[PDB]
C-alpha cells in the first residue's frame, strides 16, 4: 500500500505550488517586464499550464521571480504526475489473471 | 503589445515590432502575431 | 491481464474527452475574447495538442470555458498516454527470456 | 531480455516518423499560406520538438496535412520516448542489490 | 540499490547539459539570423523549458547550433526526467503493507 496513496497525494502537492507560484510570480511579474498576465486570474492558468509541461506560450515568464516560478511549478506538476504514471505500473503488476 | 499584426513567421514577426512600436522577439497567434519586449 | 487493456482502453478516454472539450470550448470561445477557438476545425486540432502536452501556442484559450477545456483535455491526453507508457513496463517485466 | 532492444529500437521509430511526417507536411503546407512548413530545414526541426512534447510556436502547422504530421510524429516520439521511461523501470527493478 | 541512486544522479545530467546546452548555442545564435535569444540569463531560461518538454515559445532557435542545443537538451532533460518517473515504480513495488 503506497503506490495508490503516493499517486494520489502527490496531486495535492501540484496543486499547492500551483497557487503558490502563481501568486508568488505575480507579485513580481506584476511590476516589471513580464508575460501578459499582471494577476492571478491569468498567472494562476499559466502555472496549470506549465505543470503540465505545456506552456501555450500566450503568456510566458521572463523576469527571475516569475520565470523561478516556472520551474518550480513544472517540477512539482511533472513530480505529481509521476507518481501517477508509476502507481499505475505497480498496480498494473499485480494483476496476473 | 498585442496589436492586429498578421501571422506567417516569426522571422518577419520580429521586424513588425520594431517598425510598429520598438520591440521584438514575439510568438505568433492563429488570430493576430503579439509582439514582446 | 491488464496493463494491456487498461492501455488500449486509455486511448478511447483521450478520443472523447478530445472532441467533447474541443466543442465544449468552441461554443464558449466562440462569442468570447480567444485566440480561435471559435470553429471545431480549428479547436479540434488544439485539443489533440493540448492533450499531447504539446500546446503549440497558435490556437490557445483565454476564457473561463475555453481555458477549463485545456486542462479537462490535459488530464485525459495525459491519463490515457500514462496507461501506455506502465503498460509497456508491466509487459516489459515478463520477457525475462 | 525485451526492455532494452524495445527501448533502444524504439527511438528507430521516431527518428523514422521524424523525417517522413517533416517531408509529408512540408509537400503539403509548402503550399497552403498560413504555416512555415515550406522547406525541409525548417520543417524537419519542427517535427522533432513535435516529437518530444515540446512544440515551441514558431511553426504551428494549420493545414489537414501539415497538422496530421504533427499528430503522427507525436505518437511516434512519445512511443519511442515511452519504451525508454519503462525500460529504465524493469531493469530498475532487476537490482535490489 | 540503483532505482534510488540513478534517478537522484539522472537530475545531474540535465543539470550539465542545461547549462552547457545554454552556453553552447548562444555563442551561436547571438550571432546568426536565428532568434533573439542572444545571452545566457535568457538562454539559460530557454533551456530549462525545452528540457521539461516544455518549450513556452518566446524563444525559437532557428540556426543550427542553436537547433541542436534544444534536441541534446531535450534528450537530456527527459532522460533525467525518466530515471525519475520508473525510480518511483521501482519503489512502489516494495510496498504491499
Amino acid at each position: 500500500a503506497l503506490h495508490w496513496r503516493a499517486a494520489g497525494a502527490a496531486t495535492v502537492l501540484l496543486v499547492i505550488v500551483l497557487l503558490a507560484g502563481s501568486y508568488l510570480a505575480v507579485l513580481a511579474e506584476r511590476g516589471a517586464p513580464g508575460a501578459a498576465l499582471i494577476s492571478y486570474p491569468d498567472a494562476l492558468w499559466w502555472s496549470v499550464e506549465t505543470a503540465t509541461t505545456v506552456g501555450y506560450g500566450d503568456l510566458y515568464p521572463v523576469t527571475l521571480w516569475g520565470r523561478c516560478v516556472a520551474v518550480v511549478v513544472m517540477v512539482a506538476g511533472i513530480t505529481s504526475y509521476g507518481l501517477v504514471f508509476a502507481a499505475v505500473a505497480t498496480w498494473f503488476v499485480g494483476r496476473e489473471q | 503589445q498585442f496589436t492586429n499584426v498578421s501571422c506567417t513567421t516569426s522571422k518577419e514577426c520580429w521586424s513588425v515590432c520594431q517598425r510598429l512600436h520598438n520591440t521584438s522577439r514575439g510568438k505568433c497567434m492563429n488570430k493576430k502575431c503579439r509582439c514582446y519586449s
